[PDB]
């Protein structure tokens, strides 16, 4: 009984960890919709600087 | 000779009796220990799982 409950807890834990990882990824600011273009030209935008 | 042999036999039997007495006393203590081990396993290892 102890081995069986142990397996169920592990499966739930692995699923829980994977979910947290995905949520963290989806909350990345660069992925989030059309923030109003930045008013300042990004240092990485070489064309606008030129 | 028979009487002597018989006396030896009685002595052997007597020894066995003394062994069984000890044996049964030990078994009784063991049964108490074994009972305490199973209860301790349920309390320490199984009862905490529902919370996890």
């Amino acid at each position: 009984v102890y081995r069986e409950l142990g397996s169920i807890v592990q499966e739930l834990k692995e699923s829980g960890d994977k979910l947290e990882e995905r949520l963290t990824m989806l909350s990345d600011v660069n992925l989030l919709s059309a923030s109003k273009p930045r008013s300042n030209i990004d240092s990485k935008d070489l064309t606008s600087h030129r | 000779q028979n009487i002597q042999e018989a006396c030896l036999l009685l002595d052997k039997k007597q020894k066995h009796i003394q062994i069984l007495i000890k044996g049964n006393s030990s078994s009784k203590s063991q049964i108490r220990r074994s009972s305490v081990e199973a209860q301790k396993y349920v309390q320490d290892k199984l009862l905490p799982w529902p919370q996890e």
